[PDB]
């Protein structure tokens, strides 16, 4: 899970965390009065939206750039006014990027050195780590393939928490000379801490800076939150407010279902992660466009089954439906009632292509079979994938 | 230490299984199948039930007592996620050499600190959390999948993900070919269980003359598993391996179904661990529905048919 920046930003403030004096608004004209409250050298307005790469991406308003600074309060207005609604398209959001409905007005600080800083847990040393780079501002991949020594990690032991061995030694190679080295120590001990109480995977500061006034600072910040951990951290979840979320989506998590929308026409729900991406695989190999990826989680309910079929319909993009389920635990049969059951209540008007096996097989082929109905069956999953491709074309 | 609990991945029909969170809607109904697939259930848990019967078996008090009174050399959890993390240690205080945790939803952080207890001892062996659990068809179930689909065998399988083990597991009796062990590892990012582990085992099983490697998008697993055949499953003696890894379309920085297949920061992608495990002589299947007809062929090949 992810939450807005300035979300994220309360919360590392809250924890004892040095981050940018700021106010939130939903339209240029908070954003101006909230440029004005600040009341600074130099104010900052940022769209929020999940991605990144915000400050070099493009509205659809025209506007060009996410992050936009300047010391004119009656500027922020005029630019607040081509972020408000419009869609950022970042290099990490779609083709039409996302559409922002918030902006954080905050102030400025000027920034002497960048350096990025983050903590996750790292599926090498299998616990805790510090990525540390005393060049910041830049995509961390970059510095990473362009100069590997730059980049500096320490394993943290999670029982015995971060020593200030490590954060000073970190602090020391980030570049924080003397005084400020040990200020730049206490914030990184500060994000190790906030990063474990609030179960996150990931804290990433880019740039944790350093200011002429010399004030180390956290000028932007992105966490992700472990979703297995909802149930400990309610108040944290509750400020993911699912906004940018495709409208789609949104619906099946009602029903506890795994649907992630993709750009395509042959809409697929599947039982068991794997054989979901399994699927999306085998149909774009035979020239397929796969339309998403479902996921009917363990085990399925006609509930389920009809609920996925009627967002998957719902969508107007999808000109074909590719079950692949394998009845292993609830036999094909209860799967292949829930399907026959809500062709009919759903009246679907796609070429649906269905593809069971396990537990039940012949018997489910029958239900099918029977009902009469334009339900393709495929022997295999091959066979399911091109099939459900040509009913496309 | 750790690795010295490979080892215990081997059930069979001597494997004595123990439920904890037995008496839950879970354990009840997983172990009423066990039974009738011919695992020896010994008996489950549940606090304050010690004494008592459930599905004509006893519960008792704690694992280590439970395992005391029956011998039970393994254990399964099916509890729910606020739970299986103490369900897990405390089957690695009471030494338990196998645990199998099903449960899906265990915070991360709580799995890094269970990876550290246990890495420092090697009494207690786990696979999972998030996973399938293990099945050693004919003799041993521990899990939740569909033992009557398995056919003892030939092919070691190891895999990420249920329902592609499955696919997999059909494909093998199709053919006639069978599977010595299936080992699910699991489909999150901080398991007690790798793939290396498992190519461990299989290499050194005689019972196991090929493998079947699913992997999918997320961690480097099947990477650190390439590795390790190159130095490990090369030479004349070289058992086959086809593998298969899902997700070869997935977006970036999107959770698929598994709290671990995710491809995040640039790393992840399935790309990089085909061409990794092919570049360790690893023959990988381009479609999950050609697993059971490749190997089948690297048998043939190898007039190991
Ligand atoms: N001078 C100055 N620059 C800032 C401040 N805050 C952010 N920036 C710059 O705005 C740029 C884009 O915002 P960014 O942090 O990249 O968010 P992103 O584009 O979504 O990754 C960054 O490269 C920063 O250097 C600030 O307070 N003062
Ligand atoms: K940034």
């Amino acid at each position: 899970m992810n939450l807005q920046e300035y979300q994220s930003k309360k919360l590392m403030s809250d924890n004892g965390v040095k981050v940018q004096r700021f106010f939130v608004a939903d339209t240029a004209n908070e954003a101006l009065e909230a440029a004005k409250r600040l009341n600074a050298k130099e104010i900052v307005l940022k769209a929020q939206i999940l991605a990144g790469g915000r400050g070099k991406g493009v509205f659809s308003s025209g506007l060009k750039g996410g992050v936009h600074l300047t010391k004119d309060p009656e500027v922020v207005g005029q630019l607040a006014k081509q972020m408000i609604g419009y869609n950022l398209a970042t290099k990490q959001t779609p083709k039409e990027g996302v559409k922002v409905n918030k902006v954080m007005v905050a102030e400025a600080l000027d920034i002497s050195r960048e350096t990025y800083l983050a903590i996750l847990m790292d599926r090498s040393c299998n616990g805790p780590v510090l990525v540390g780079s005393p060049q910041g501002g830049v995509d961390i991949e970059e510095v990473a393939a362009s100069n590997p020594e730059l980049i500096f990690k320490e394993q943290i032991d999670i029982i015995e928490g971060i020593k200030d061995s490590q954060a000073q030694r970190m602090a020391e190679n980030l570049g924080f000379l003397g005084p400020l080295q040990n200020q730049a120590a206490d914030q990184i001990k500060k994000l190790y801490n906030l990063f474990l109480k609030i179960d996150a995977t990931q804290v990433e500061v880019n740039p944790f800076g350093e200011t002429p006034e010399g004030q180390v600072v956290c000028f932007d910040a992105k966490i992700n939150f472990d979703d297995n951990a909802e149930f400990r951290q309610k108040d944290i979840f509750a400020m993911d407010d699912k906004s940018e979320n495709e409208p789609i989506e949104n619906e099946a998590a009602k029903y506890d279902l795994k649907y992630i929308g993709l750009d395509g026409n042959i809409a697929c729900f599947v039982n068991g992660a794997g054989l979901a991406m399994a699927t999306c695989d085998i149909i774009f190999l035979n020239g397929g466009k796969p339309a998403n990826f479902l996921d009917l989680g363990g085990g399925v309910k006609e509930s389920q089954v009809y609920q996925a079929f009627k967002l998957l319909t719902a969508d107007p993009k999808v000109e074909a439906i590719l079950v692949n389920i394998f009845g292993g635990i609830v036999n094909c049969a209860i799967i292949a009632n829930g399907i026959t059951k809500a062709c009919r209540e759903l009246e679907l008007k796609v070429p649906l292509v269905v593809r069971l096996e396990g537990t039940n097989v012949h018997e489910a082929q029958n239900i099918l079979t029977n009902s009469g109905l334009p339900i393709t069956s495929a022997v295999d999953l091959e066979d399911a994938a091109k099939k459900a491709v040509a009913s496309v074309t | 230490s750790y690795t010295a609990s490979r080892k215990h991945l081997y059930v069979d029909k001597n494997t004595k299984v123990i439920c904890q969170g037995f008496t839950g809607k879970q354990g009840t109904f997983h172990s009423q199948q066990a039974l009738e697939y011919g695992t020896n259930l010994v008996g489950g848990t549940t606090p304050g039930k010690g004494g008592k019967t459930h599905l004509g078996l006893p519960v008792f008090n704690t694992v280590k007592e439970a395992k005391e009174q029956t011998g039970a050399t393994a254990s399964v959890i099916y509890v729910p996620p606020p739970f299986a993390a103490a369900a897990i240690n405390e089957a690695i205080d009471a030494e338990v050499p196998l645990v199998v945790c099903i449960t899906e939803g265990i915070p991360q952080q709580d799995m890094v600190r269970v990876k550290h207890r246990l890495l420092r001892q090697g009494k207690t062996r786990l696979i999972g959390p998030n996973c399938p659990g293990v099945i050693n068809p004919g003799e041993c179930k521990i899990g939740i999948m569909p033992g009557h689909i398995h056919k003892k065998g030939r092919i070691g399988i190891v895999s990420r993900s249920g329902t592609l083990t499955y696919e997999a597991v059909h494909q093998t009796t199709q053919v006639g070919l069978g599977q010595s062990l299936c080992v699910g590892i699991g489909g999150d990012p901080f398991n007690g269980t790798d793939f290396t582990d498992c190519l461990e085992i299989f290499l050194n099983d005689p019972a196991t003359e090929g493998i079947i490697l699913i992997g999918e998008i997320g961690g480097n697993a099947e990477e650190n598993a390439a590795e390790f055949l190159k130095q490990h499953n090369s030479g004349p003696k070289s058992k086959p391996v086809v593998s298969f890894i899902a997700g070869l379309t997935a977006p970036p920085g999107r959770r698929m179904g598994h709290a671990g297949a995710i491809i995040a920061g640039g790393k992840g992608g399935a790309k990089e661990k085909i061409t990794a495990l092919q570049s360790a002589g690893v023959v990988v299947s381009m479609s999950p529905a050609q697993l059971g007809t490749t190997i089948y062929k690297e048998f043939e090949k190898r007039k190991m048919l």
